[PDB]
RNA sequence: AGAACCUUACCAAAUCUUGACAUCCUUUGACAACUCUAGAGAUAGAGCCUUCCCCUUCGGGGGACAAAGUGACAGGUGGUGCAUGGUUGUCGUCAGCUCGUGUCGUGAGAUGUUGGGUUAAGUCCCGCAACGAGCGCAACCCUUAAGCUUAGUUGCCAUCAUUAAGUUGGGCACUCUAAGUUGACUGCCGGUGACAAACCGGAGGAAGGUGGGGAUGACGUCAAAUCAUCAUGCCCCUUAUGAUUUGGGCUACACACGUGCUACAAUGGACAAUACAAAGGGCAGCGAAACCGCGAGGUCAAGCAAAUCCCAUAAAGUUGUUCUCAGUUCGGAUUGUAGUCUGCAACUCGACUACAUGAAGCUGGAAUCGCUAGUAAUCGUAGAUCAGCAUGCUACGGUGAAUACGU
C-alpha cells in the first residue's frame, strides 16, 4: 500500500523525471527512455530559449488537475480532492497520454511541442484539464455533504 | 601441475553417507602416510523429472522429482601400498561410488 | 530431398528390366512408394496402391516435375461438401 | 487429494529398499532388482513377508526380507534358502548372499497387518469385526494411534462404499512421523477389495 | 491390443529403428523416460515406494 | 598503503571490491565505469554512498565483477562500499542504516509453476 | 513429454489357427547365419549348417532349442468408471470437521465448536456444564535472504613472477563449492489493550509480527474422470471382437470456437562495432581448431564418462551510419526454383538454407482475460520426449515499472 519512491536521478537534476521516464519505458527498455527524455529536454531548451526546469515545472502546473471526481453508489459521483502523489502521477500520466495521441514522427519533438504548448495554457493535457473542471467543480452539488 | 598423487572421486546419494565415508578413507589415508588432501566437495549435480499427476487427463497438476548427486574428491600425495590398501579395502556403506585411479 | 542419390525401388527395377527390353505391359502391380520416374521409366502403365485398389498410371515423357509417388489421392472427394 | 507419506518421508526419515552403485546405467539393475521384485511374492505368499532390502556391491548381491515366520523361508536347518540361492541365480546371473531378516515387535507392522486382515476377508469374514480386533491387538502392542480403512462393495453388497475406525493420533501432515503406511487388495468373487493401513509408533531418526 | 506389441518391439526388425522404447511392466509406451524405461505412471508410483535411487521431494 | 575488502552481493552476481583510499577513480575489470555500464548516467546513485557516507569523499576503487545482468552487478558495489566503510570506522554506520545501503536485498527471482510459459505470463479462462 | 513407415486401436488387400504370444504333456534338440527363387512384404520354396555345449561309466539329468500333435489354453485397445481396487481433478490451502466423559432436553439434538476481544487461521486470551481428544492452519521438510568453522580441485588470483590466458610457481586472503552450526522465535523496550491474548511504534540485525517461495489439499461434495496404464467382478468374441505384413489414415475441408505465435513500424527497419548470465546435457554421445561453401552445411580430428572439453556468440542491451511516414529496405503470408541433414523412402506427411513473389494487416467493436514488485511487460537459453521434427511443456537466467484513494 505504501509508494517506494524512486530517489536518484539526477539528468538532469530532479525528482519528477525519475517518476517520468518509468512510464515510457514500455516493455522494460529504461535507456531508450531515458535518452529520447534527454534529447527532448534539451531540445525544448534549445528552442525558444529557457531552462528546462521553468518550462517542465509551469508545465506540469499548468496541466495538474487540483480537483477530481470519483463514481459510487443511481448514477451520483463525488468530486474529490487528489492527492499530491495521485496529483503528479495524473499530470504525467495524461501529459504522456497526448504526447502519444500527437502522433509525430520524431523521437523528441512531440515532447518538445506538448511542454512548450503547455507552457502556453493550451493543448491537449490542458485540454483535458479544462475537461475534468467543468464537468467537476459544476456538479459538487449532491456529492459535498459526503467523503 | 606435476607431483606424485593419487586421486580418487566419490560418489552417492545422502550427503551425511558421503561424507562420513570421505572421513574414514581420510582417516585411513593419513594412518598410512600423510599430506592427505581432505574432503573437497563438488557442485554435486542435480536432476528433474516433470510428471503430471494424473492417469487420463489433466496435465495442469504437474507435480517435480530430482536425484541428486553428491560427489567428493580427496587427493594423496607420496604413495605406498599402505595408502593402496587404505584405498581398496574400506569403502562400507556400499551406497557410495568408489573409482581408485592414481 | 536426398543429394546421396535416387533411390528407385530395386524390385521395381528387377520387374522392369525384363519389362522393358521384350515388349512392354500395359498394366503393372506394384506398391511403388520407395522409387521415382526417371528417364528410363517412360511408356509403362504402373499402378500405385492408393491403399484401396491400385489404378495403372500410364507413363509420359512430361513428367519430371511430378514423378512415380503418388497420383490417386485417399482423400477422395473430400473430405468434404464443398470444392476447392 | 492426499499422498502416501512413505513417498514424503523418503530422503529424510527412511532410507530406501534398493541400494547399489549409482551408474548412470540404471535400466540394467533397475530390472534386476525388478526380477527379484516379483520373485519375491513367491515367498511372500506363505512367508507374509514386509518388505526386501537389496544391497548391492560390486561383485555381490546382500537382500534382506523382513518376514515374520522364518520357519518358512529359513527351512528347517537351512533347507530352503540355499534353494531359493539357486533358483534365484537361474535368472539373476549373479552370485547373492540372501540373509533373513527379523522385524522388531512382529505383528505391529502395517503390510503384515493388511495382508492378515485381507486374508481373513477372502473367506467371507465381517469387516467390522476383524479391523476392531485388528486395531485393538494394535493399541495392546504399543503405539500411540492407527487408522485402517477398507473400499469397495462391503459384505458382498451393493455399490461400493469406504468406512474406517481411527483411534489414537495419528498425524499426517507432520514431517517427522516414520509411519508405516501400506496396502492390499483381496478379491472373493466380485471386483477388489483394497485396504489402506496407518499406524505411528514414535518419532525416530534414521540417524 | 498391446499383448502382440511385446513381441513388436522385442523381435527383430527390417533395419535400424521400426523400434519404440516402452516400459517393460507397463505397456503404455508414451511418456517413457529412456535413463529408467518406465512409464510416467509406474516410476511416479515406484518413487513414492522407496526404491529407485533419488528423491521425488521437488520444491527446487 | 593499506587496503579495505568487503564483498557485494545481489541479484543472482558477485562483487570483489578493493578499496583504496585517494583522489577517487574506479575501473571495473580493468575498465571505466563509463565503459561497462550501458548507457548510462545513474553512477551518481553508486556515489551516493559517498554522498551521504564518507562526505564528499573520495576513495580509488579497484574491482573485478562477473554474473547477472549489468543493473544487479552495478549495484552490487555498494553493499561492499558500505562493509569496507564500517571497517574503516564504526561512525560511518549510523548515517549508513538511517538510509540502509548495507542491507543486501534478499529478493531474486522466483521458481516458475503451471500457468506460466516461455514468457512470465499467467493463464486465460475459457470464455463463451 | 515427439502419428513418413514403426508408433496405431482404424481402412484395403495378402495371409495365421495351442495361434503374435504365455505355462503344461509327448517328442527331441544346444541354439543359426548367409546366399538362389517366388513374393510389396509376410512368408516360404532350396543350398548350407544351427549341432548334446554344464553333467555322462554307452542310458541320462539339464539352463536352452526344436517342429508337430496337442487339451487345458492363449488372446481380445471387446461392453459396463452407474459394480470396482487404485489413481487423478474440483469445491479449496476454503478453516473448518468431528469423537470420548458429563450435563440439559420426553426425544430429534444441543452442549465443546456458544459470547467478548483477537488472528491469514476453530490462532490465541477471557468468560461460560462443559471438560478433554483427534483430523486440519501453523511447524515438522526443501530452497532463498547473512555470518562462522571444516576443507582448495578441474574453482579463484588479492601479494607477486610469467603468460594469449591463471597458462604454471605458488598462494586459499577473496569469491566459489558442500557439510555442520549461529541466526528471526513477540525476541526486547515504550505505549494501547479485562493486568491477558493481541495491537501499534522503536532499536538491533542481513533478515520483525506464518521473512520470500515451494512440497504438503481435513471429514466430505460433484454416482466428477479412467475397464485405453494397470489390476479386476459380471457379460461378449475365438477358425476370430484374436494374430502377421505392405500401403493408406489419425494431418481431409464450406466454416465455428479455444489456446498461442508473428505483424499492422519511428521507443521503429537494415548494416557495422561492442559488454554483461544462470541452469542443464553429453560415450559411443559432446564435435574444438583448421579448411571448403553465400548459406543450410561438408572434410577433418584434438579434447571430453565430466567444477577439466564441448553444446555456448548469450539475447535484449550500448556506440555509430542510413532509412524519414508510404502497405513503407514495414510486415513475411503464399508459390516456384536450386540446394542441406536424417531416415531405405521426405509423394499424400520431416526439418532446414539461398534465390524469385511480397498477401492481409496502419492496434481492433459488442464482449472479455491476467496481474499488488523482481510481479507484469519484455529478451534470450537449455532440457525432456527424439532414425530426423516443439509457436507446445518443463526449467533457467536478463531486463523491468504504473497504481492499490477506499470496501
Amino acid at each position: 500500500v505504501p509508494k517506494r519512491d524512486v530517489l536518484p536521478d539526477p539528468i538532469h537534476n530532479s525528482k519528477l523525471v525519475t517518476k517520468l521516464i518509468n512510464k515510457i519505458m514500455l516493455d522494460g527498455k529504461r535507456g531508450t527512455a531515458q535518452r529520447i527524455l534527454y534529447s527532448a529536454f534539451d531540445l525544448v531548451e534549445q528552442r525558444s530559449g529557457r531552462d528546462a526546469l521553468e518550462v517542465f515545472e509551469e508545465a506540469i502546473n499548468n496541466i495538474m488537475p487540483v480537483l477530481e471526481v470519483k463514481a459510487r453508489r443511481s448514477n451520483y459521483q463525488v468530486p474529490v480532492e487528489v492527492r499530491p502523489e495521485r496529483r503528479t502521477t495524473l499530470g504525467l500520466r495524461w501529459l504522456v497520454n497526448y504526447a502519444r495521441l500527437r502522433g509525430e514522427k520524431t523521437m523528441e519533438d512531440r515532447l518538445a511541442n506538448e511542454i512548450l504548448d503547455a507552457a502556453n495554457n493550451t493543448g491537449g493535457a490542458v485540454k483535458k484539464r479544462e475537461d475534468t473542471h467543468k464537468m467537476a467543480e459544476a456538479n459538487k452539488a449532491f456529492a459535498h455533504y459526503r467523503w | 601441475m606435476a607431483k606424485q598423487k593419487i586421486r580418487i572421486r566419490l560418489k552417492a546419494y545422502d550427503h551425511r553417507v558421503i561424507d562420513q565415508s570421505a572421513e574414514k578413507i581420510v582417516e585411513t589415508a593419513k594412518r598410512s602416510g600423510a599430506d592427505v588432501s581432505g574432503p573437497i566437495p563438488l557442485p554435486t549435480e542435480k536432476s528433474v523429472y516433470t510428471i503430471i499427476r494424473a492417469v487420463h487427463m489433466y496435465k495442469d497438476s504437474r507435480e517435480q522429482f530430482e536425484q541428486r548427486t553428491h560427489k567428493r574428491l580427496i587427493d594423496i600425495v607420496n604413495p605406498t601400498p599402505k595408502t593402496v590398501d587404505a584405498l581398496m579395502g574400506l569403502n562400507l556403506p556400499s551406497g557410495v561410488d568408489i573409482e581408485i585411479k592414481l | 530431398s536426398i543429394k546421396k542419390g535416387p533411390f528407385v525401388d530395386e524390385h521395381l527395377m528387377k520387374k522392369v528390366e525384363a519389362q522393358e527390353g521384350s515388349e512392354k505391359k500395359q498394366v503393372i502391380k506394384t506398391w511403388s512408394r520407395r522409387s521415382t520416374i526417371f528417364p528410363n521409366f517412360i511408356g509403362h502403365t504402373f499402378a500405385v496402391y492408393d491403399g484401396r485398389k491400385h489404378v495403372p498410371v500410364y507413363v509420359t515423357e512430361d513428367m519430371v516435375g511430378h514423378k512415380l509417388g503418388e497420383f490417386a489421392p485417399t482423400r477422395t472427394f473430400k473430405g468434404h461438401v464443398a470444392d476447392d | 487429494q492426499k499422498i502416501n507419506p512413505i513417498g514424503l518421508r523418503v530422503g529424510i526419515i527412511r532410507d530406501w529398499e534398493a541400494k547399489w552403485y549409482a551408474e548412470k546405467d540404471f535400466a540394467s539393475l533397475l530390472h534386476e532388482d525388478l526380477k527379484i521384485r516379483k520373485f519375491i511374492d513367491n515367498e511372500l505368499k506363505e512367508a507374509s513377508v514386509s518388505h526386501v532390502e537389496i544391497e548391492r556391491a560390486a561383485n555381490r548381491i546382500n537382500i534382506a526380507i523382513h518376514t515374520g515366520k522364518p520357519g518358512m523361508v529359513i527351512g528347517k536347518g537351512g533347507s530352503e534358502i540355499e534353494k531359493l540361492r539357486n533358483k534365484l541365480n537361474a535368472l539373476t546371473d549373479k552370485k547373492v548372499h540372501i540373509n533373513v531378516i527379523e522385524i522388531k515387535k512382529v505383528d505391529l507392522d502395517a503390510r503384515l497387518v493388511a495382508e492378515n486382515i485381507a486374508r481373513q476377508l477372502e473367506n467371507r469374514a465381517s469387516f467390522r469385526r476383524v479391523q476392531k480386533q485388528a486395531i485393538t491387538r494394535a493399541m495392546k502392542l504399543g503405539a500411540k494411534g492407527i487408522k485402517t480403512q477398507v473400499s469397495g462393495r462391503l459384505g458382498g453388497a451393493d455399490i461400493a462404499r469406504a468406512e474406517q475406525y481411527s483411534e489414537g493420533t495419528v498425524p499426517l501432515h507432520t514431517l517427522r512421523a516414520d509411519i508405516d503406511y501400506a496396502h492390499a487388495e483381496a478379491d472373493t468373487t466380485y471386483g477388489k477389495l483394497g485396504v489402506k493401513v496407518w499406524i505411528y509408533r514414535g518419532e525416530v531418526l534414521p540417524t | 491390443a498391446k499383448t502382440s506389441m511385446v513381441a513388436k518391439q522385442q523381435k527383430k526388425q527390417k533395419y535400424a529403428v521400426r523400434e519404440y522404447t516402452r516400459c517393460e511392466r507397463c505397456g503404455r509406451p508414451h511418456s517413457v523416460y529412456r535413463k529408467f524405461k518406465l512409464c510416467r505412471i509406474c516410476f511416479r508410483e515406484l518413487a513414492y515406494k522407496g526404491q529407485i535411487p533419488g528423491v521425488r521431494k521437488a520444491s527446487w | 598503503q593499506v587496503e579495505y575488502r568487503g564483498t557485494g552481493r545481489r541479484k543472482n552476481s558477485v562483487a570483489r571490491v578493493r578499496l583504496v583510499p585517494g583522489e577517487g577513480n574506479i575501473t571495473v575489470n580493468n575498465r571505466d565505469v563509463r565503459e561497462y555500464l550501458p548507457f548510462e548516467s545513474l553512477i551518481l546513485d553508486l556515489n551516493q554512498p559517498f554522498d551521504v557516507t564518507e562526505t564528499k569523499g573520495n576513495y580509488d576503487v579497484l574491482v573485478n565483477v562477473h554474473g547477472g545482468g549489468f543493473t544487479g552487478q552495478a549495484q552490487a558495489i555498494r553493499h561492499g562500499i558500505a562493509r569496507a566503510l564500517l571497517e574503516a570506522d564504526p561512525e560511518y554506520r549510523g548515517s549508513l542504516k538511517r538510509a540502509g545501503l548495507l542491507t543486501r536485498d534478499p529478493r531474486m527471482k522466483e521458481r516458475k509453476k503451471p500457468g506460466l510459459k516461455a514468457a512470465r505470463r499467467s493463464p486465460q479462462f475459457s470464455k463463451r
